RNA sequence: UACCUGGUUGAUCCUGCCAGUAGUCAUAUGCUUGUCUCAAAGAUUAAGCCAUGCAUGUGUAAGUAUGAACAAAUUCAGACUGUGAAACUGCGAAUGGCUCAUUAAAUCAGUUAUAGUUUGUUUGAUGGUAUCUACUACUCGGAUAACCGUAGUAAUUCUAGAGCUAAUACGUGCAACAAACCCCGACUUCUGGAAGGGAUGCAUUUAUUAGAUAUGCGAUGAUUCAUGAUAACUCGACGGAUCGCACGGCCGCCGGCGACGCAUCAUUCAAAUUUCUGCCCUAUCAACUUUCGAUGGUAGGAUAGUGGCCUACCAUGGUGGUGACGGGUGACGGAGAAUUAGGGUUCGAUUCCGGAGAGGGAGCCUGAGAAACGGCUACCACAUCCAAGGAAGGCAGCAGGCGCGCAAAUUACCCAAUCCUGACACGGGGAGGUAGUGACAAUAAAUAACAAUACCGGCUGGUAAUUGGAAUGAGUACAAUCUAAAUCCCUUAACGAGGAUCCAUUGGAGGGCAAGUCUGGUGCCAGCAGCCGCGGUAAUUCCAGCUCCAAUAGCGUAAUUUAAGUUGUUGCAGUUAAAAAGCUCGUAGUUGGACUUUGGGAUGUCCCGUUACUUUGAAGAAAUUAGAGUGCUCAAAGCAAGCCUACGCUCUGUAUACAUUAGCAUGGGAUAACAUUAUAGGAU
RNA sequence: UCCGCCGGCACCUUAUGAGAAAUCAAAGUUUUUGGGUUCCGGGGGGAGUAUGGUCGCAAGGCUGAAACUUAAAGGAAUUGAC
RNA sequence: CCCGUCGCUCCUACCGAUUGAAUGAUCCGGUGAAAUGUUCGGAUCGCGCGAGAAGUCCAUUGAACCUUAUCAUUUAGAGGAAGGAGAAGUCGUAACAAGGUUUCCGUAGGUGAACCUGCGGAAGGAUCAUUG
RNA sequence: UUUUUUUUUUUU
């Protein structure tokens, strides 16, 4: 190519969007934004495919251009706006507040939240460094930059951010014994407590996580998001509480429900 | 035009490479500046990748040169080019390139020395006291002192005139000054 | 790109390896005549389906008894066979899947069932009745003889409500004859 | 899903192939063709050449209206505040679509790196010194479009003068006001402090300096890294002379919600280069590269940046039977496709990913991004128009035409769906969809069912252009439905079957291989026959009639797989079937004897150098494959959907598995490989 | 002369072995397929021919195709005929 | 049963004068459009200054062409000479029996043709055998 | 150990 690609073929869309194979030749290409294209959920999918408020692309645009949808307390009129992990989606007209979280199967789920819970969100810190004039600052994995951060905060920690004031109200250090959710890989959407951390010089760090039922799994450091201090998450989890159920037990539950 | 690609080169084994694509604009090269010393200053503006700017110096007359030992930087005049390590011909043409050895006017540095140390190479009591205090640690390289007599100082160009449009540098000192003086005495 | 290109399709039968086996020909003709099939392709399609199911069961039986994949797929296959009436509750082991014959699948055809419950005087009569829209499984009219009837749907087979044999509005021949006799 | 059969002989057992049998999301052709649902389609030969039409434009309250444009108002005043064409300005056109020519460690796949760079835009943060003695900031200056009117030319979004008038166009310019830090410094109650002056935003360039950590000081595995401070430097496209809504509080000053725009960092969308391992045939290719870069070093230039990328000087290096170099490919690579005991064999132009190209080369402007071709410039080859003076070109985009061939469709409709793009909720989109042609390929499925009578065989079955009424879709058509509008499908008034003329075909009948020692003709002729063989006057084999057989809306005929243990690693052969060099030596290669910690007590636990290999984990696009669920009437499919009709619910579902080699991490230390051992220069 | 050991050229008998057999005590220990290693065949002809290379004074040696053609050619053994 | 020359028809390749021809890619040398950078130049335009066209100078990238040579893929050719196939051609009888001179391998020579002969070799011999 | 050449095509 001679420059940036503006189209996304439907087969090339991320699988967790769950787009029909014969729905069309194209999928909504995520716009530039706080979240990466492969790790986002465009507002068009949320409003049309998931919530079914809009029956078409045109209806999605019509709904959004009325300034009726807010992301992180800010009105967004971009259909392909990348809304990702921990983001808050609010529709004041319908009195609906949603938080984007990964289900046990690794797909974004619109988790309904209370009004109080909709006033804050969690962020993961990438690094802390000095800006111009020697002013310290940190940036999160959702594109945010915060100046004069708490000196105790460091990379890979989780900060509680108040959307109304855009200030850090609390933070969690990345350490063993903290409940976390996996945001990538085959174990995406699972929730557990860190057991130990393996660090290799000049290589990715491995994190070992134990599920509430005792199941053990490991993942990379960049795929681990801390949800609270100790074993109690700071936000409400979706249905299933990040517990991955084997296909056999899922089938047993389905058959039991059938009768 | 000028290309920086490796397609035209040979393989490390010595075999020939067959073309599989045309030249790309992102691997281009441009003509050298060949900056010279002339009273008619001429710096050209170049629009480069990303919309950024480069400055091509065709002729330069003055430069920003620093005295390392004294931590003093002054704008002086470049007199001539004496030594060039890459190519001897670049000295005959008075080409201004990085790391070239040039002679610069010593007048600004002489003035600073006179004003600071009160020495040539009315006044208030406080100024006299200040100069006397500075006089305790006044140590001058004899070679630099002999250079100051002729009004010219050997210097090395530390900037790239063809990229930034300035012939800045520093004054030679110590072992480097001795090395280049020995190389010039021939 | 043409989005239609992404739809996939597959074959449903294979031709015999040896075209002219006399014993195979005799057996196939016997089955076709007994079940009133239109050609050997239907029998070969049923054989293809049976072979696929038997191969799946045989593959599963090779795995360890405690293998989760074996457990899951064996339960799925046994449930599938039970839903369509191929296997009885007592036949609750994958081993009994290997003992399935083409006749078992043929006995589940809507044509065979329609003949058996007594709605047709013959298998061919059942075929013509089905293809003429006189038969419904539940509330849905079915005109495909190859329709495989599940155990639950077996007892709902009845005449179409819009057909002469299930409701009113006799056929065009009867109406024409009645009109002719009116004079 | 581990299979064979005919053919050498008078007969036999072999080797061995030929022939047959089955398959191809495999091309083509022949005959035939009623219905429903899917669906490939000028790749192969010519990346050959192209008439004509279309395929890229774009407007919000929010840059610029005096159309001599339309509309409503104003009786008197009014800069304009309703629509606004045209035009300037801005943005886009570097995406998409098409094709596979070139290209053999190259593209490319997996796996790395940028501490070696650029990145319009989106998202989050961040903007303090300009005039200093001119002195608009209650707001600077000069043009030009549209318009208008003098035109030239055969002629083109070919073109020259003349008269106006705008800006978020162009060029300037106060840039609301400070502190702190540093230098010089008169003057001075003088180890001091002091008026005054200089410097001081952000950015650039070069120097000095800090950036620790066996009473302050950030980050990495690792950086004189982030960042701070000083001296200066640059004739700096920076630091708002912009626009829409409203309409308010103090005593003219303050004041909200937005739009657009400039700069810095981070982020996102990406690129460029890059690490390791991996590619078909060929030795009738064994040496290749190094004047003129080949391998490396030093210093420079250029680049967005690393680098012989280029220059100067220096050294003689670099690859190679572990196959370099050279050649061929009817070679773009991959995801994948066909066939499936296992191992394997063959294919991969084509819808997803990556690369390349726009007739062949080369060069380049604009721009964040192009060495762009529905951009420009030149040459080469083709080629249209001309009033002969000139002027215009690029279908391997959608259609369509010529040519080529065995070989491939309409010069149609539409932005309704999917999505992209612009100033933009609105425009545009031959991307894409709809419909047309379409026996590439795939799915379902008609051409009859039932009684009476008569014949036959044991109440029970079979046959009958004999009789009898019933059923129905192919077709036809109101209507509705479908649809962007149509059409088709689905539904359905009135019609629509007896030789149910609403008439099934393609190949065969000696064997392989299912089916006639039937009848007529021909007479080694004509012909058949994949192979073996038929035909010479009594032809199951030719040409025909009858009958019969196989498949069936399909079947016949003309590269590739299986069968092939006839390429053999699993797994073949070499005495006589084809085959071991006349003999020995011998370097590469391959292979290589044995030996070093066992046992009990107990109870996973206690006692007495470098690799191969194996276990486990992470990560490893989708589509395709396997596979869970789900009555599109079934099915191929699809990703749907189910209860009940609640102004709803199931947080509805949209699982899971697989994945050579190579890389990353982990446990084991049997079997193996390389290295080492004693002139002690050894261990402590 | 007799009894033994090692090494060698062979011979006779035998099958529990192999083999299509003829035969083989190695042509055995092979569908119960694997000790190491070199060469080398892939139906019959065209053909050890053409072309290129290389060696040789020459004769020729070594390396070595294809187009095309064809259903057998061929091994062992049995009976007969001669 | 069988071998060869000779005789007829057809098919396939091979050699070959023509200092053969075409195309593609590299090699030696030469010319060299266009563009870019540089030097000079100054029609003309605004307030002694600033901007600046045509043209010109030397370099860089470099199409295109000409010369030399080498590879790769095709292709014409008077004529010459090989092989194969085709029911009933001519001359012999070389191979099969001890095939009537046992056969065959290498080498050399010679004859219409099969073939004959010399030297050494093999049994795939027509002898597994003379302690006679 | 004198001399002894030859037998059209297909089929039975
Ligand atoms: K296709
Ligand atoms: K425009
Ligand atoms: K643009
Ligand atoms: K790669
Ligand atoms: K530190
Ligand atoms: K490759
Ligand atoms: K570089
Ligand atoms: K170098
Ligand atoms: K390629
Ligand atoms: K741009
Ligand atoms: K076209
Ligand atoms: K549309
Ligand atoms: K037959
Ligand atoms: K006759
Ligand atoms: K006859
Ligand atoms: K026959
Ligand atoms: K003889
Ligand atoms: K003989
Ligand atoms: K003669
Ligand atoms: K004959
Ligand atoms: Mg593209
Ligand atoms: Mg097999
Ligand atoms: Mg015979
Ligand atoms: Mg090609
Ligand atoms: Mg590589
Ligand atoms: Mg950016
Ligand atoms: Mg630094
Ligand atoms: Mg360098
Ligand atoms: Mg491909
Ligand atoms: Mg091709
Ligand atoms: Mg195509
Ligand atoms: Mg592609
Ligand atoms: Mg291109
Ligand atoms: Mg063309
Ligand atoms: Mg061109
Ligand atoms: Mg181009
Ligand atoms: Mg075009
Ligand atoms: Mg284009
Ligand atoms: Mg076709
Ligand atoms: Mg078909
Ligand atoms: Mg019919
Ligand atoms: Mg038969
Ligand atoms: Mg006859
Ligand atoms: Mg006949
Ligand atoms: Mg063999
Ligand atoms: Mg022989
Ligand atoms: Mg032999
Ligand atoms: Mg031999
Ligand atoms: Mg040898
Ligand atoms: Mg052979
Ligand atoms: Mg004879
Ligand atoms: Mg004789
Ligand atoms: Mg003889
Ligand atoms: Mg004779």
């Amino acid at each position: 190519a001679r420059g940036l690609k503006k189209h996304l073929k439907r087969l090339n869309a991320p699988k967790h969007w769950m787009l029909d194979k014969l729905g069309g030749a194209f999928a909504p290409k995520p716009s530039s934004g706080p979240h990466k294209s492969r790790e986002c959920l465009p507002l068009i999918i949320i409003l049309r495919n998931r919530l079914k408020y809009a029956l078409t692309y045109r209806e999605v645009i019509s709904i959004l251009m009325q300034r009726q949808v807010m992301v992180d307390s800010k009105v967004r009129t971009d259909k392909t706006y990348p809304a990702g992990f921990m983001d808050v989606v609010s529709i004041p007209k319908t009195n609906e507040n949603f938080r984007l979280l990964y289900d046990t199967k690794g797909r974004f789920r619109l988790h309904s939240v209370r009004d109080e819970e909709a006033k804050f969100k969690l962020c993961k810190v990438r690094s802390v460094q000095f800006g111009q004039k020697g002013i310290p600052y940190l940036n999160t994995y959702d594109g945010r930059t915060i100046r004069y951060p708490d000196p105790l905060i460091k990379a890979n920690d989780t900060i509680k951010l108040d959307l109304e004031s855009n200030k850090i109200v609390d933070f969690i250090k990345f350490d063993v014994g903290n409940v976390v959710m996996v945001t990538g890989g085959r174990n995406r959407g699972r929730v557990g407590v860190i057991k130990n951390r393996e660090k290799h010089k000049g290589s990715f760090e491995t994190v070992h996580i134990q599920d509430a039922l005792g199941h053990e799994f490991a993942t990379r450091l960049g795929n681990v998001f801390t949800l609270g201090k100790g074993t109690k998450p700071w936000v409400s989890l979706p249905k299933g509480k990040g517990i991955k159920l084997s296909i056999i037990e899922e089938a047993r539950k389905r058959l039991a429900a059938q009768s | 035009g000028i290309s920086r690609d490796s397609m035209h080169k040979r393989r490390a084994t010595g075999g020939k490479k067959k073309a599989w694509r045309k030249k790309r604009k992102y691997e281009l090269g441009r003509q050298p500046a060949n900056t010279k010393i002339s009273a008619n200053k001429t710096v050209r503006r170049i629009r480069v990748r990303g919309g950024n700017v480069k400055w091509r110096a065709l002729r330069l007359d003055t430069g920003n040169y620093s005295w390392g030992s004294e931590a003093v930087t002054r704008k002086t005049r470049i007199l001539d080019v004496v030594y060039n390590a890459s190519n001897n011909e670049l000295v005959r043409t008075q080409t201004l390139v990085k790391s070239a050895i040039v002679q610069v006017d010593a007048a600004p540095f002489k003035q600073w020395y006179l004003q600071h140390y009160g020495v040539d190479i009315k006044k208030s009591n406080h100024v006299l006291r200040k100069i006397e205090t500075r006089q305790k640690d006044r140590k001058l390289d004899p070679h630099i002192e002999e250079q100051f007599g002729g009004g010219r100082l050997l210097a090395c160009i530390s900037s790239r005139p063809g990229q930034c449009g300035r012939a800045d540098g520093y004054i030679l000192e110590g072992k480097e000054l001795e090395f280049y003086m020995k190389k010039l005495q021939k | 790109v043409h989005v239609a290109f992404y739809r996939n399709y597959g074959k449903t039968f294979k031709k015999p390896r040896r075209p002219y086996e006399k014993e195979r020909l005799d057996a196939e003709l016997k089955l076709v005549g007994e079940y009133g099939l239109r050609c050997k392709r239907e029998l070969w399609r049923v054989q293809y389906a049976l072979s696929r199911i038997r191969n799946a069961a045989r593959m599963l039986l090779t795995l360890d008894e405690k293998d989760p994949r074996r457990i899951f797929e064996g339960e799925a296959l046994l449930r599938r066979m039970n839903r369509y009436g191929l296997l009885d509750e007592s036949q609750n082991k994958l081993d009994y899947v290997l003992s399935l014959t083409v006749e078992n699948f043929l006995e589940r055809r809507l044509q065979t069932l329609v003949f058996k419950t007594g709605m047709a005087k013959s298998i061919h009569h059942a075929r013509v009745l089905i293809r003429q829209r006189h038969i419904r499984v539940g509330r849905q009219v079915v005109n495909v003889p190859s329709f495989m009837v599940r155990l639950d749907s077996q007892k709902h087979i009845d005449f179409s409500l819009i057909s002469p044999f299930g409701g009113g509005r006799p056929g065009r021949v009867k109406r024409k004859n009645q009109k002719a006799a009116a004079k």
